[PDB]
RNA sequence: AGGUUUGGCACCUCGAUGUCGGCUCGUCGCAUCCUGGGGCUGAAGAAGGUCCCAAGGGUUGGGCUGUUCGCCCAUUAAAGCG
RNA sequence: GAAGGGAUAACCGCUGAAAGCAUCUAAGCGGGAAGCCCGCCCCAAGAUGAGGCCUCCCACGGCGUCAAGCCGGUAAGGACC
């Protein structure tokens, strides 16, 4: 007989921006990072992970065009309006969520991956007036 | 032609004349420059693609030239009642039938000169700012309204 | 201004291809035609 | 965007050249302006007025009388005036000139629990010939399996009334600086002795 | 192509899914009846004809019939179809 | 009801190859709608992402394994009636 098991870690944050590359490709990895999915110690019902930061947001690629070619209906109001967004609009109009959008599908749906957006914090930057101990990740 | 000064820089060209330096912005493909006592440019592939994106610069430059050593032209017309101008400073007052005479604002790089009522040029060094105003212009009166009312270029008319 | 089926009434009558619509037409508004 | 609150206090007609006019007779008083915030500060840009006087120092922890104007906070409570900033001494009422239009705003009479049909004026139903339980009722409020359920939004009988209304252009007849006054064009919201709050029309 | 007509099939419901029409309350679609734009014209002008964008908002009151529908009366920017 | 900003539809154009000519288009750029986005009005921080500002009230008195999981009075204020 055996186990597995891991105790109460130190959440190792990690600052980060590749505004060079596209959300997704980008993404995915910030979320594979959220969820503990590298560091071998795993338990995908602990909660532990890096505490990911993204600066200087937006900036960001994407490939073919999304000049309204990208749409967001996200908001579905209620009484006969599921008004929709296109990506140039977040961009100019408060971008971030470009990514944080990109983050939250790709989480689990649990009041976990619930959590684990939760330690999610991208800016619009660079600048991540937040910080005590970014330790920047290429 | 010695008056030119032909600047290059990355995927942009900045060309010095008698007249004033402008931005060509071109593809950050060829990196082509100023060999010998003139310009040329090369191109890559063969591709459709680069062939169309290729040339289209040749000329697009060498209108930068052409435009510093004196590129100005754009003539205008008119015909029928109190159809013409009176050039008020820089910009123009034509009127033509509207109840309320069209001024017509001064734009920054060009020049409007008013040899007459009638004809009429836009000068200026370029060509989207030009040609661009010749919307500014012909856009006040049509043409063939079974003819002679409206302003023209030098072009001809069609019944 | 038209849907199918075209040869090009007159010569004068180009193609013209633009955004998305395959509009030839003329000098002739009546040679005049938009897929 | 010149503030200034106020109470509606009722309202008559006067005359102009011949033709009468319907005239509500505001009373905004001097508002001795209590704070500002700059965004530098709060980051809006606005001036907190006062209104109603005498208080009997009724004014507990909140005396924020940091401010001269202090004068025994005016109960009457103050507001802001979203893009307001005069010279910082008491809003006159010589703000507004004959003619000029404001955008009154006040609390709609409160007529409780209204029936759709009043809330809404609905048609109802007929007093005669086909039933009689149905009058005053909303008829259908949806259609069946699909989508199965009423709108977010449907009319309903509801609580309507005592609400923030907002009357606009309404004109500027005349002003008694002498015992501070206003006088518009009647649609002002709220009973008689109204929290009212006179602005600057946005018909430009 | 669409699923608005008329039909075909007989898959859920016969220990029950009240089935025309009106009223009340509507909300959605565009294949647009008005009102916004635009291209053609065998478009001089004023009218029109046709096709293309485009529903934000409109889309009347009566006579006859249970009528839906229609036909009339009187208007209308129009008196839209589903 | 709107003014006025901005971005567009059809469509109207400037410059311009590929294709020595020519084209609104491919790279580029302008104007274009009762429409779209922002403006006007109203709700709104249960916006757990629980915001901001202004002014007040101020110390453990005593109990394990020590931040209460326990009480005994408060303050500013708040309810009761």
């Amino acid at each position: 007989m055996k186990t597995y098991v891991p105790k109460q870690v130190e959440p190792r944050w990690v600052l980060i921006d590749a505004e060079g590359k596209t959300l997704g490709r980008l993404a995915t990895k910030i979320a594979t990072l959220l969820r503990g999915k590298h560091r071998p110690d795993w338990t995908p019902n602990v909660a532990m992970g890096d505490f990911v930061v993204v600066v200087n947001a937006d900036k960001i690629r994407v490939t073919g065009k999304k000049l309204e070619q990208k749409i967001y209906t996200r908001y579905s109001g209620y009484p006969g309006g599921l008004k929709k967004i296109p990506l140039e609009k977040m961009l100019a109009t408060h971008p971030e969520r470009v990514l944080e959008h990109a983050v939250k599908g790709m989480l689990p749906k649990g009041p976990l991956g619930r959590r684990l957006f939760k330690r999610l914090k991208v800016y619009a930057g660079p600048d991540h007036p937040h910080q005590a101990q970014r330790p920047e990740k290429l | 032609p010695k008056g030119v000064s032909v600047e290059v820089a990355p995927g942009r060209v900045k060309v010095k004349g008698p007249k004033g330096e402008l931005e060509v912005p071109v593809s950050p493909e060829m990196r082509v420059v100023v060999e010998e006592g003139v310009v040329r440019v090369e191109r890559p592939s063969d591709e459709r693609r680069h062939k169309s994106l290729h040339g289209l610069t040749r000329t697009l430059i060498a209108n930068a030239v052409k435009g510093v050593s004196e590129g100005y032209s754009k003539e205008l017309l008119i015909k029928g009642i109190g159809y013409r101008a009176r050039l008020v400073g820089r910009a123009l007052e034509l009127t033509v039938g509207f109840s309320h005479p069209v001024v017509v604002e001064p734009p920054e790089g060009i020049t409007f000169e008013v040899p007459e009522p009638t004809r009429v040029r836009v000068s200026g060094i370029d060509k989207q700012k030009v040609g661009q105003v010749a919307a500014n212009i012909r856009a006040i009166r049509k043409p063939s309204a079974y003819h002679e009312k409206g302003i023209y270029y030098a072009g001809e008319p069609v019944r | 201004k038209v849907r199918a089926s075209v040869k090009r009434i007159c010569d004068k009558c180009k193609v013209i291809r633009r955004h998305g619509r395959v509009y030839v037409i003329c000098e002739n508004p009546k040679h005049k035609q938009r897929q | 965007m010149k503030g200034i609150l106020g109470v509606k206090v009722g309202m008559t007609r006067i005359f102009r050249d011949d033709r009468a006019v319907p005239v509500t007779v505001i009373l905004a008083g001097p508002c001795p302006v209590v704070q500002r915030r700059t965004p530098e500060k709060d980051g809006y840009t606005a001036v907190q007025l006062g209104f109603l006087p005498q208080n009997p120092k009724r004014v507990n922890r909140p005396l924020k009388g940091h401010f001269a104007k202090a004068g025994v906070e005016p109960v009457r409570i103050l507001r802001e005036i979203r893009d307001f900033n005069p010279e910082g001494d008491t809003v006159t009422v010589e703000i507004f000139k004959p003619g000029e239009r404001v955008d009154v705003t006040g609390t709609s009479k409160g007529r409780g629990f209204a029936g759709v049909m009043k809330r809404w004026n609905f048609a109802g139903g007929p007093d005669s010939h086909g039933a009689h339980k149905i009058h005053r009722h909303p008829g259908s409020i949806g259609n069946r399996k699909t989508p199965g359920r009423v709108y977010k939004g449907k009319k309903m009988a509801g609580h309507y009334g005592a609400e923030r209304v907002t009357v606009m252009n309404l004109e500027v007849v005349d002003v008694i600086p002498e015992e501070n006054l206003l006088l518009v064009k009647g649609a002002v919201p709220g009973p008689n002795g109204g929290l009212v709050i006179v602005r600057e029309t946005k018909k430009a």
